[PDB]
């Protein structure tokens, strides 16, 4: 039989037993159709008719494919799968084309009857037992079990991968000149060897695999480039994604928006400039599954921009280890960032985008740092190294920021490329109180029930103001107070607030937010020459004038 | 080598599975180094390759050790430690001397290699599984498990404890005033001796351990725990104050009230009665100086009701003070501080933030080890992915403390310096 391959020992989960599910059903139409299968599988040694003693059992169904000339057997292993030990996880991620090295030739072999070509641990075989039933009349069903890896069994992919690796090792040991990637069933071999000797090597690999019981394509070479693989087009000198289709509809569905931003996200890998913000901002509401969701003008504009971007094909290149790895970042202005990774000016390894969707307030520098981090992570994953950075920010700006920043930040080798828009701090608060400046003692308050509330100030020049508000909270009133003091003061202003919230927002130095109020405050702060914000504890009678 | 005796059976708390933790992506450099190291360890019988039937995984990293130009493999055993050792701090648990912190000098020696001689329980080996990752998911990783007591596992010194006691027994008799505590792969040796005599005794212990077959790979690394206390809160002292300065003072005092409830700010808060310019100079009254001075002498004397609870976890908060300075507090419960301090290392701009934070964390952890015999869980003022990416560059120790990340600091920066 298939014995030469060493079986992997398998246990049931501790404190469990093989599936005892009994199946009498169902019909006579598919039964002999099942026998016609199980006989040919028995002859090939994949299954064995079993005796009466200690059987467990698993359900068995029969079903047909299109172009019906061949039937198909299907076993539901769900219960057994529930009852079997965990295995080492098969590869979660797949290799990224931008990290592949250019090889003179690439061959794709696909082993057929993969799992059935790998033996199953003997003592475990009794738990795979299934029963072909009958019409009764004193006819006990036909019983079997698997001598090989059952299709749909929990342990099949991992054990197959392991077996394939071990089988490959004595080959690859004598052929370092060629490299074999292993993915699911498929083997992807590649080499810089001359085409003839490459082909001969491929045939040698095929025969070696065939001696271990693993079939490989006997017709032509099978697959020729492309090479449509896992959502990619792999060309000999270049790679691209699949053709991307953005549908057009009168009524957009939440599901269709999901699929839309999905395709767009996937497209962002190669096509640069893709903006996903508005369309996903639609999806922010997660409600139901079927809800028909109306578009926004910004969303349709965004989708249009993406459509114009997808108008022409864009191809990425492969990786050359002898060349530097460069990453370049641009700000798209909406809180959206885009980046290209390249070893060469006119050819990108790949592209991508970053966006901060978490939190109301932030600034350009911090976001740039975050993007740099994401790119560093991705680069470590794909190429195994960190890229050299080209960034639209100046050394003084970033030194200032990271020296003034409370968090620890890390930046690699980076150089200044002057591309508008530049990243800059639009304003800086004063670290010491200003002499010859009016001092505004500001406060705001609200009733958490009525929500009316008010905001206002009392200055040292004897000036006072109280502005009534509607539909607000203590946060909004307290920010409204600072804004109010910014409006009524000169180019140099000292503000004293009793709230840690407002102080927290302002001292964070955001250049943008989800609040129009904070934005107006930002614009005012920019218009100001000097602003000193100071904090005092409330209800201590330090000269803050409050109300209720 | 050989099995001198049978293995010590290792068990997990009933109803607990083995560790399953994803492996972090590594630089090709670190991957290569791990491949060399692990190949060599495989040739020595220390580790063996495993099949798919082993579900468990534990992370591995490559570090430069301390000053060395060659790579060291560092396994992150925190999860396995929580899943096993928490029952092994009882069964095999190693007692922590309370006199170690009182010694004038403490030297740290690396005894880890000693573990590589002793075999590990056959049944337990599958729980030590780790994966050397591959670049770009080209191949599934290289999988090993330990055939001997692994470094970084808290159960290793627990098992090796008797042997260590037997080896250290003669040295302790000739040196009864020397305190020796074993934490994981490290030996902490305290003494009141002069620096020279201390180092001489340390080299004596080194040679003793060496002639008994235990190799160790040893300014140098030495502490001085007698200076370790809770640092007092300081109020700014100035010749002439302002409205702003007094506001800062009242604020900071009002904050300090959560620690020392016996503080009265009533006089200082009155010193500016009406709305005034921030830069207006206000001379303090007699009552103001009286209250400031009364709040000063109460602030240089440590708190009341603060004791170490062995049941609760230790928590270390760190904040960045700028210019290479960092402040930290170790506490079990809010506002009750077991320890506070400040760390700074070296200028010249060759240093960066992540390096400073890393060295700070290491120092705080070592302090915590010397004092309470266990490591605190850190709250780190850094972005998660940044730390997870760059922490193994500057990491010189053999242990990994628990940590999490804090996004919400207020102005408390200057209140702690
Ligand atoms: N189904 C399907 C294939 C899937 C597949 C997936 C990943 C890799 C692969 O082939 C490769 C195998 C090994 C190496 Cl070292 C590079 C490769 O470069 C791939 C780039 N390439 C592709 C085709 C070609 O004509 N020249 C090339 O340099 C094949």
């Amino acid at each position: 039989p298939i014995s030469p391959i060493e079986t992997v020992p398998v246990k049931l989960k501790p404190g469990m037993d093989g599936p005892k599910v009994k199946q009498w059903p169902l019909t006579e139409e598919k039964i002999k159709a099942l026998v016609e299968i199980c006989t040919e599988m028995e002859k090939e040694g994949k299954i064995s008719k079993i005796g009466p003693e200690n059987p467990y059992n698993t359900p068995v169904f029969a079903i047909k494919k299109k172009d019906s000339t061949k039937w198909r057997k299907l076993v539901d292993f769900r219960e057994l799968n529930k009852r079997t030990q965990d295995f080492w996880e098969v590869q979660l991620g797949i290799p990224h084309p931008a990290g592949l090295k250019k090889k003179k030739s690439v061959t794709v072999l696909d082993v057929g009857d993969a799992y059935f070509s790998v033996p199953l641990d003997e003592d475990f075989r009794k738990y795979t037992a299934f029963t072909i039933p009958s019409i009764n009349n004193e006819t006990p069903g036909i019983r079997y079990q698997y001598n090989v890896l059952p299709q749909g069994w929990k342990g099949s992919p991992a054990i197959f991968q392991s077996s394939m690796t071990k089988i490959l090792e004595p080959f690859a040991a004598q052929n370092p000149d060629i490299v074999i990637y292993q993915y699911m069933d498929d083997l992807y071999v590649g080499s810089d060897l001359e085409i003839g000797q490459h082909r001969t090597k491929i045939e040698e690999l095929r025969q070696h695999l065939l001696r271990w019981g693993l079939t490989t394509p006997d017709k032509k070479h099978q697959k020729e480039p492309p090479f449509l693989w896992m959502g990619y087009e792999l060309h000999p000198d270049k790679w691209t994604v699949q053709p991307i289709v953005l549908p057009e509809k009168d009524s957009w569905t939440v599901n269709d928006i999901q699929k839309l931003v999905g395709k767009l996200n996937w497209a962002s890998q190669i096509y640069p400039g893709i903006k996903v913000r508005q369309l996903s901002k639609l999806l922010r509401g997660t409600k139901a599954l079927t809800e028909v969701i109306p578009l926004t003008e910004e969303a349709e504009l965004e989708l249009a921009e993406n459509r114009e971007i997808l108008k022409e094909p864009v191809h990425g290149v492969y990786y050359d280890p002898s060349k530097d790895l460069i990453a370049e970042i641009q700000k798209q202005g909406q809180g959206q960032w885009t980046y290209q990774i390249y070893q060469e000016p006119f050819k990108n390894l790949k592209t991508g985008k970053y966006a901060r969707m978490r939190g109301a307030h932030t600034n350009d520098v911090k976001q740039l740092t975050e993007a740099v981090q994401k790119i560093t992570t991705e680069s470590i994953v794909i190429w195994g190294k960190t890229p050299k950075f080209k960034l639209p920010i100046q050394k003084e700006t970033w030194e200032t920021w990271w020296t003034e920043y409370w968090q620890a930040t890390w930046i690699p080798e980076w150089e200044f490329v002057n591309t508008p828009p530049l990243v800059k701090l639009w304003y800086q608060l004063e670290k010491e109180p200003i002499v010859g400046a009016e001092t505004f003692y500001v406060d705001g308050a609200a009733n958490r029930e009525t929500k009316l509330g008010k905001a206002g100030y009392v200055t040292n020049k004897g000036r006072q103001k109280v502005v009534p508000l509607t539909n607000t909270t203590n946060q909004k009133t307290e920010l409204q107070a600072i804004y109010l003091a910014l409006q009524d003061s000169g180019l140099e202003v000292n503000i004293v607030t009793d709230s840690q919230y407002a102080l927290g927002i302002i001292q964070a130095q955001p250049d943008k937010s989800e609040s129009e109020l904070v934005n107006q405050i930002i614009e005012q702060l920019i218009k100001k020459e000097k602003v000193y914000l100071a904090w005092v504890p409330a209800h201590k009678g330090i000269g803050g004038n409050e109300q209720v | 080598p050989i099995s001198p005796i049978e293995t010590v059976p290792v068990k997990l708390k009933p109803g607990m599975d083995g560790p399953k933790v994803k492996q972090w992506p590594l630089t090709e450099e670190k991957i290569k180094a791990l491949v060399e190291i692990c190949t060599e360890m495989e040739k020595e019988g220390k580790i063996s390759k495993i099949g798919p039937e082993n579900p468990y995984n534990t992370p591995v990293f490559a570090i430069k050790k301390k000053d060395s130009t060659k790579w060291r493999k560092l396994v992150d055993f925190r999860e396995l430690n929580k899943r096993t050792q928490d029952f092994w701090e009882v069964q095999l648990g190693i007692p922590h001397p309370a006199g170690l912190k009182k010694k004038k000098s403490v030297t740290v020696l690396d005894v880890g290699d000693a573990y590589f001689s002793v075999p590990l329980d056959e049944d337990f080996r599958k729980y030590t599984a780790f994966t050397i990752p591959s670049i770009n998911n080209e191949t599934p990783g290289i999988r090993y498990q330990y055939n001997v007591l692994p470094q970084g596992w808290k159960g290793s010194p627990a098992i090796f404890q008797s042997s260590m006691t037997k080896i250290l027994e003669p040295f302790k008799k000739q040196n009864p005033d020397i305190v020796i505590y074993q934490y994981m792969d490290d030996l902490y040796v305290g003494s009141d001796l002069e620096i020279g005599q201390h180092r001489t005794k340390i080299e004596e212990l080194r040679q003793h351990l060496l002639r008994w077959g235990l190799t160790t790979p040893d300014m140098g690394y030495e502490l001085h725990p007698d200076k370790w206390t809770v640092q007092p809160i300081v109020l700014p002292e100035k010749d002439s104050w302002t409205v702003n300065d007094i506001q800062k003072l009242v604020g900071k005092l009002n904050w300090a009230s959560q620690i020392y409830p016996g503080i009265k700010v009533r006089q200082l808060s009155k010193l500016l009665r009406g709305t005034k310019a921030l830069t207006e100079v206000i001379p303090l009254t007699e009552e103001a100086e009286l209250e400031l001075a009364e709040n000063r002498e109460i602030l240089k004397e440590p708190v009341h009701g603060v004791y170490y609870d062995p049941s609760k976890d230790l928590i270390a908060e760190i904040q960045k003070q700028g210019q290479g300075q960092w402040t930290y507090q170790i506490y079990q419960e809010p506002f009750k501080n077991l320890k506070t301090g400040k760390y700074a290392r070296m200028r010249g701009a060759h240093t960066n933030d992540v390096k400073q934070l890393t060295e700070a964390v290491q120092k705080i952890t070592t302090e915590s080890i010397v004092i309470w015999g266990k490591t605190p869980k850190f709250k780190l003022p850094i972005q998660k992915e940044t730390w997870e990416t760059w922490w193994t560059e500057y990491w010189q120790a053999t242990w990994i403390p628990e940590w999490e990340f804090v996004n919400t600091p207020p102005l408390v920066k200057l209140w702690y310096q």
